[PDB]
């Protein structure tokens, strides 16, 4: 893209490299939310995603991660403070690869996010969609296999490294 | 004798549904919040001299997913409706759970127990009398619990079984 940043996660399984997932961040349409994710991916504010876990992976639905503060699925922090408002609902959860914000109700975006592995239309208008997997959907599909019905993972799936491309 | 009961634990997020269940099944309590998607447990107990297997479904406080939650409610025989004594919103949510259970089961007489959890904490906002009055209005028992100290945990689950047994007598 000429406008939208690309960021990457190097995914690990119990510390071993699984592969790289890259994301287009839709700064063109969802700028504040895209910028939060971009900055958390580079670590440039002094904190961010590197080292954090995909704590909830449910096959057929999504891979969720992004808690770098409590490290247990309850934490979250944005570059704007602990939470920020729902920016817009222009984009929908249309299929695999969609990148969207996790939340605890209206206007509670922090750092947790999820990657859809299927269309999740019941989340439209409730979770802010702000990007999509560019390359490495096969790696997301490999991650999905470590999940279970209640989201607990059979091995620890982490963001071993992350950053911005070009 | 042996019997078996399908118990379903419902209530708003964070009220202690899982902590209560884990005390019953695993005899411990931890301060860490591990949000539920869905968990199921089995335990053999003796209640009023009658042995039974408890099949416990620990549900999430999540508010959507009506179709999946209706399925929980069709299969469940009795419901622990949990609120936290320091969370008034969770108490105000109780009537929604009762209404949905009655609709799904197509009955105004469904085995249920009202549980006021976290009674160990000094931050109460719902007093015992409001909860007793609500339970009286539903014709159901009210049990105060603390998953942290284990106060009332067995009583809550055993009382629900008693409610199921009474309902089966009708
Ligand atoms: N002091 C105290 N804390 C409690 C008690 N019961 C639960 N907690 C705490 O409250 C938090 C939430 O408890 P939990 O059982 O996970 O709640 P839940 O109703 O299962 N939540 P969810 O609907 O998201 O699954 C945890 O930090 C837990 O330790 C209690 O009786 N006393
Ligand atoms: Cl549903
Ligand atoms: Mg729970």
């Amino acid at each position: 893209s000429m406008v939208n940043p690309t960021v990457f996660f190097d995914i690990a399984v119990d510390g071993e490299p699984l592969g790289r997932v890259s994301f287009e961040l839709f700064a063109d349409k969802v700028p504040k939310t895209a910028e939060n994710f971009r900055a958390l991916s580079t670590g440039e504010k002094g904190f961010g995603y590197k080292g954090s876990c995909f704590h909830r992976i449910i096959p057929g639905f999504m891979c969720q991660g992004g808690d770098f503060t409590r490290h247990n699925g309850t934490g979250g922090k944005s570059i704007y403070g602990e939470k920020f408002e729902d920016e817009n609902f222009i984009l929908k959860h249309t299929g695999p690869g969609i990148l969207s914000m996790a939340n605890a109700g209206p206007n509670t975006n922090g750092s947790q996010f999820f990657i859809c592995t299927a269309k999740t239309e019941w989340l439209d208008g409730k979770h802010v969609v702000f990007g999509k997997v560019k390359e490495g959907m096969n790696i997301v599909e490999a991650m999905e296999r470590f999940g279970s019905r209640n989201g607990k993972t059979s091995k620890k799936i982490t963001i071993a490294d992350c950053g911005q491309l070009e | 004798s042996m019997t078996e009961y399908k118990l379903v634990v419902v209530g708003a997020n964070g009220v202690g549904k899982s902590a209560l269940t884990i005390q019953l099944i695993q005899n411990h309590f931890v301060d860490e919040y591990d949000p539920t998607i869905e968990d199921s447990y089995r335990k053999q107990v003796v209640i009023d001299g009658e042995t039974c297997l408890l099949d416990i479904l620990d549900t999430a406080g999540q508010e959507e997913y009506s179709a999946m939650r209706d399925q929980y409610m069709r299969t469940g025989e009795g419901f622990l409706c949990v609120f936290a004594i320091n969370n008034t919103k969770s108490f105000e949510d109780i009537h929604h759970y009762r209404e949905q259970i009655k609709r799904v089961k197509d009955s105004e007489d469904v085995p249920m127990v009202l549980v006021g959890n976290k009674c160990d904490l000094p931050s109460r906002t719902v007093d015992t009398k409001q909860a007793q009055d609500l339970a009286r209005s539903y014709g159901i028992p009210f049990i105060e619990t603390s998953a942290k100290t284990r106060q009332g945990v067995d009583d809550a689950f055993y009382t629900l079984v008693r409610e199921i047994r009474k309902h089966k007598e009708k």
